[PDB]
C-alpha cells in the first residue's frame, strides 16, 4: 500500500522536523557559545538538556493543541498559495 | 537473561557519574592524598590529615556536583560557593568569624585554581599577538 | 494538461512550508521566555506567554498574509 | 529591674550553636519577605532563591529541633535514645536537602508547593 | 506569666511548622531514591481530593497564625538587638502583630 | 625600614616592567598609524595582495618559539594591518631556508628551460642570501630585524628600544 | 518543453513562498516586543507590520534594480 | 560524479536550473539581509535615503563578497 | 506508523535514506557551529593549535548533545 | 541509468552549494562589518575572505577526519 507508506512517510516527516528543532533550539539555548572546557559534556549541560528537551517537548505538545483549537492550517494561514 | 545485566551497567554508569559517585571518588582521591601528605606530616596525625584532606576533597566535589546539577550552567561563580561551604563545613567548629574567614579563603583559592585551569579554553581571540 | 503534477508539487511544498512555520512558531514562542532552565516543568507565566507568543505570532502572520496580499495584487 | 536576655534554649555546649542560630534567624527575616512581595505583585519567582530560602530554613529549623531536644531529651540522663534521635534528626535533614533538591529541578520549588496548598 | 507563654509559643510553632515542613520535604525525598513520582501537582490533587473544606481552612488558619510566632522570633530578635515597661510592650506588640498577620495571611 | 626598602624594591621593579610593557602597547598607536593605510579598495577577483615572504630562523642552540615571539607579538600585526598578505617560511634545522628559495629559483630555472622579503635573524639572512648566490650562480626588499644571564634582565628592562626599532623597520617597509 | 515550463512555474511560486516566509521573520524580529503582554498586537505594532511590510517591498523593487545596474543580465 | 561522456550534456542543463535557482535564492537572501541590516525605522511606508544609500552599499558589498568568496571557493575545491 | 507489516521493510529503507539525509544536513550544521564558535582567528590561513582543539571538543560535545536529546526524545515520546 | 546517475550527481551538487551558501554566510559574519560605511571591498576583507574559506575547508576536512574516526560516516 502506497498511501499508507507515504502517510507514515509525512508522519515521519512530521516527528523528524519536531526533533531537529528539539535538537538545534536546545543547542542554543545552554551549551555555551564562548568555550569549551572539554569533550564529554558535563554535569550541568547533562541536566540542562534533559530539562530543556522536556520543556521543549510539553511545549510542542501544547502549541500543536493550541493550534487546532485557533484553526491554523494549511488552508487558513498559507493565503500566498491560493494563486497558484 | 541480559536485562539484568544491562540494567546493572547503567545503574553503575549512573553510580559512577550521577553525583553519588562524584562524591565519594574525590573523597577516597583525597583520604589517599593526605594519607600520602602524613609521611610528610609525621616527619593519628597521618589519620588526622587523611580525615582532613578526605572530607575536603568529598564535600568540594559533592557541593560541586549538586551546584552544576542545579543552576543548569557550567561557568564560573560554582567554584566560589562550593569552596566557601567547604570551608565552613570544615573549620565550622570553631568560630562564626573564623568560619567565615576559612570559607573566603577557601573560595577565593578555588577561584585562583578555576581561573589557572579555565583561563585556556575561554576562547580563541582575534588575534594571537 | 501538465498541471496536476505541478499542483501535486505545489501540495507537497505547501505541506513542507506548513511544516516550516510550524516549527519556526513552536522555535521563537520557546527561545523568547524559557530562558531560566533550573526546573524541569514550566511554570504558569512561560506557560501563559508561550500561549500569548503563539496567539501573537498566529495573528502577526494573519496580518503579514493580508498585507502581502494586498501589495501582491496591487 | 532587669533586662536581661533574649529567651535563651539549650545551645550545645562546645559548639557555637547560639550564634549560627542567630546568623539564621536574622539572616532568614529579610528572606522570607520576597515570596511575600514578589507574590504579591504577581507569580514571578525564582529558583535558586526558593532553594536558598529552603536550605536556611531547614538549617534553622535543624537548630530549633537539636535545641528541643537537648532541651527535653538530657544528655548526662537517659542518653540511650538521645544519639539515636540525634541521628534521625540528621538523617531527616539530608533526605530533607535530597526533597528540597528534588523539588527545585523536578518540581516548580517550595515555594510555589505552598501557594499550591494553600489555593 | 508573657515570657513563658512567648517561650511555649515559639517552641510549639517552631515544632509543627517542622513537622510540616519535614514531612513536605522528604515526601520528595523518598520519591526520588526510588520511583515514586510525587508531583507538587499530584500531591496538590490528592491533598484537595481527600480532605474536605473545613478541615483545610483550620489547616490553614494554623499555618498562617504560628507564622506570625516566628516573625515574633523577629520581633524578639528586636529585644535581642540591646525593663516590665520593654517586654511588656514588646508582649503586646507581638500578639498584636500576630493578630493582623494572621488576617492579612488568611486574607490570602 | 626593612619592609619600607622591601616594598619599594618591589614597586620600582613592577614599575619598571609595567612602564616597558606600557610602551609596547605605545607603539600600538603607531600600529594604528599603519592601520590608516589599510582602507583602501581592493577589487574583487583579480586583486590578491601584495604578498610579504617572512624567513624565521630559531636563535642557536634554543628554540624556534623566541624567533616566534619576535614574529608574532611585533611583526605580525603589521603585517595583518595594512592587509599584505605574508606567507611564512621557518626551519628547526639549518639549510631549510636555503634550499626553500634555492628550489624556488631552480624550479623558476626549470620551468623557463623547459620551454618585500623580511628575514628574521642574522642566521636566516645569512641562510637566504646564500640561497641566492646558490640559485642564481650554482647548478640545477630586504628587511632585517634581529632577535637575541643578567644580560637578560638587562635586555628584558631595555626593551623598549628593541620594539621601536623593529616596529620602525616594519613600517618603513609596509609604508615604502 | 515540459520541464521548462514546469520549471518557470515553480519558480514563479518558489520566490514568492521564500519572499513571504522571509518577510513573516524579518517583520516579525523588527516589530514585535519580545516581552508579551497580551495576545494581540497594540495599535503601534499593527502600523509598524503596515509599514514593514512595505519597506520589504521598497527593499525589493531597490535592490532588484541595483542588481540590474551593475549585474550583467544573463 | 563520474558517468558517460554523452550524458555530461544534459548535467551542464541541470547545472544551469541550479546555478538559476541558487541565483534566485542568493537574491532573496540579499534582500533579507539589507533588509534586517540597514532598514531599522519604521515611522515611514517610504525608504529614507540614508537607508536607500545602504541598501546600495549593502547590494555592492554582498555581490562583490559572494563573487570573491565564490572565487576563492573554486581555487580550494580545484586542489580537493 | 502504527499498522506494520510486510510492507514495513521498504518503510525502515525509506527511513534509512531519511536517516542519511538528515545526518549530511546534520553534519553541515555541525561544521557551521564549530565554524561560528571558535575559528575565529583570521591573521593565519591555517587552523592553529586553539583551533584544532576547539574544533575537536566542539565536535564531540555536539555528537555527544545530539546522541543525548535523541535518547531523551525517546524517552520523552515514550512516557506521554 | 541515466536518472539515477543524474540524481546521484545532483546531490552532490546541491550538497556542494549549500556548503558554498553556508560558506558565504558565515565569512560575511564574521569580518565584514555591518556598518556600511564605503561602497567598497576593503584591503582587510578581501584578505579575510581568502584566510576564511582556507580556514572553513580545513575545519570541514577536520571535522570530516573525526567523523571517520568513530564508527559511522
Amino acid at each position: 500500500s502506497q498511501e499508507k507508506l507515504d502517510v507514515a512517510g509525512v508522519q515521519f516527516d512530521a516527528m523528524c522536523s519536531t526533533f531537529n528543532n528539539i535538537l538545534s533550539t536546545c543547542l542554543e539555548k545552554c551549551i555555551p557559545h564562548e568555550g569549551f572546557g572539554e569533550p564529554d559534556l558535563t554535569k550541568g549541560e547533562q541536566c540542562c538538556i534533559d530539562r530543556c528537551v522536556a520543556k521543549m517537548h510539553y511545549s510542542n505538545r501544547l502549541i500543536g493543541g493550541f493550534v487546532q483549537t485557533r484553526g491554523f492550517g494549511p488552508e487558513n494561514q498559507l493565503r500566498h498559495y491560493s494563486r497558484f | 537473561p541480559e536485562e539484568q545485566g544491562e540494567r546493572g551497567a547503567e545503574m553503575i554508569m549512573n553510580f559512577m557519574t550521577s553525583c553519588p559517585g562524584k562524591s565519594v571518588v574525590s573523597g577516597v582521591t583525597g583520604f589517599a592524598l593526605g594519607g600520602v601528605l602524613g609521611l610528610f606530616m609525621a616527619s593519628k596525625k597521618s589519620y588526622s590529615s587523611a580525615k582532613n584532606f578526605g572530607y575536603i576533597g568529598m564535600i568540594y566535589a559533592g557541593v560541586e556536583c549538586v551546584i552544576e546539577s542545579l543552576r543548569a550552567k557550567n561557568d564560573i561563580y560554582n567554584g566560589v560557593t562550593a569552596g566557601f561551604f567547604t570551608g565552613a563545613g570544615l573549620a565550622y567548629k570553631a568560630g562564626p568569624q573564623a568560619a567565615l574567614m576559612g570559607g573566603a579563603g577557601f573560595a577565593a583559592f578555588s577561584a585562583a585554581i578555576d581561573l589557572y585551569m579555565k583561563s585556556e579554553d575561554g576562547r580563541p581571540p582575534q588575534n594571537d599577538f | 494538461k501538465e498541471q496536476q503534477e505541478f499542483q501535486k508539487v505545489v501540495e507537497q511544498k505547501q505541506m513542507k512550508d506548513f511544516m516550516r512555520l510550524y516549527s519556526n512558531l513552536v522555535e521563537r514562542c520557546f527561545t523568547d521566555c524559557v530562558n531560566d532552565f533550573t526546573t524541569s516543568k514550566l511554570t504558569n507565566k512561560e506557560q501563559t506567554c508561550i500561549m500569548k507568543c503563539s496567539e501573537k505570532f498566529l495573528k502577526h502572520s494573519e496580518r503579514v498574509g493580508q498585507r502581502f496580499q494586498e501589495q501582491n495584487a496591487a | 529591674v532587669q533586662m536581661f536576655k533574649p529567651p535563651e534554649f539549650s545551645q550545645f555546649k562546645d559548639s557555637y550553636q547560639k550564634d549560627y542560630e542567630r546568623i539564621a534567624k536574622y539572616t532568614l527575616i529579610p528572606l522570607t519577605m520576597v515570596p511575600f512581595y514578589a507574590s504579591f505583585t504577581g507569580g514571578v519567582i525564582n529558583p535558586l532563591l526558593d532553594a536558598s530560602l529552603s536550605s536556611i530554613f531547614l538549617i534553622y529549623l535543624q537548630y530549633g529541633f537539636t535545641s528541643c531536644i537537648i532541651d527535653y531529651i538530657p544528655k548526662e540522663k537517659y542518653p540511650r535514645w538521645h544519639k539515636l534521635a540525634l541521628y534521625c534528626l540528621y538523617g531527616g535533614s539530608m533526605l530533607s536537602l535530597y526533597g528540597i533538591y528534588e523539588l527545585e529541578t523536578k518540581n516548580n520549588g517550595f515555594v510555589d508547593l505552598v501557594k499550591k496548598l494553600w489555593n | 506569666q508573657l515570657t513563658w507563654y512567648l517561650s511555649s509559643l515559639h517552641r510549639i510553632s517552631l515544632v509543627l511548622m517542622g513537622l510540616g515542613f519535614y514531612l513536605f520535604t522528604i515526601l520528595f525525598g523518598v520519591s526520588g531514591l526510588l520511583g515514586l513520582g510525587l508531583t507538587t501537582e499530584k500531591v496538590s490533587n490528592w491533598y484537595h481530593q481527600k480532605f474536605s473544606k473545613i478541615t483545610e481552612w483550620s489547616i490553614k488558619g494554623s499555618f498562617a497564625y504560628l507564622f506570625a510566632i516566628h516573625y515574633g522570633g523577629a520581633i524578639r530578635h528586636l529585644i535581642w538587638d540591646t525593663t516590665l515597661k520593654g517586654v511588656y510592650r514588646t508582649g503586646y506588640a507581638l500578639i498584636g502583630f500576630t493578630a493582623v498577620l494572621g488576617t492579612y495571611l488568611l486574607t490570602l | 625600614r626593612n619592609w619600607m626598602i622591601f616594598w619599594s624594591v618591589l614597586t620600582v621593579s613592577i614599575g619598571g616592567i609595567a612602564y616597558d610593557k606600557y610602551k609596547q602597547r605605545q607603539i600600538l598607536s603607531h600600529a594604528t598609524d599603519l592601520v590608516k593605510p589599510l582602507a583602501e579598495e581592493s577589487m574583487e577577483v583579480d586583486k590578491v595582495p601584495r604578498k610579504i615572504t617572512v624567513f624565521i630562523a630559531p636563535p642557536p642552540n634554543d628554540y624556534l618559539e623566541s624567533s616566534l615571539k619576535v614574529w608574532r607579538r611585533y611583526v605580525k600585526p603589521v603585517l595583518y594591518y595594512a592587509g599584505l598578505d605574508y606567507e611564512l617560511v621557518q626551519e628547526d634545522r639549518q639549510g631549510i631556508i636555503r634550499t626553500n628559495v634555492a628550489n624556488r629559483i631552480r624550479e623558476l630555472r626549470k620551468e623557463i628551460l623547459a620551454s618585500g622579503v623580511i628575514c628574521l635573524g642574522r642566521g636566516a639572512y645569512k641562510e637566504y642570501i646564500a640561497g641566492i648566490h646558490e640559485g642564481l650562480l650554482g647548478p640545477i626588499l630586504l628587511v632585517i630585524p634581529i632577535p637575541n644571564i643578567p644580560r637578560r634582565i638587562h635586555r628584558f628592562y631595555q626593551k623598549r628600544f628593541y620594539v621601536e626599532d623593529v616596529c620602525s623597520s616594519v613600517v618603513n617597509c609596509v609604508r615604502q | 518543453s515540459s520541464q521548462q515550463k514546469i520549471q518557470a512555474a515553480e519558480a514563479e511560486l518558489d520566490l514568492v513562498t521564500d519572499m513571504f516566509n522571509k518577510l513573516v521573520n524579518n517583520c516579525y524580529k523588527k516589530c514585535i516586543n519580545t516581552s508579551y503582554s497580551e495576545g494581540e498586537l497594540n495599535k503601534n505594532e499593527s502600523s509598524c507590520l503596515d509599514r514593514c511590510v512595505a519597506k520589504y517591498f521598497e527593499t525589493n523593487v531597490q535592490v532588484g534594480e541595483n542588481m540590474q545596474k551593475m549585474g550583467q543580465s544573463f
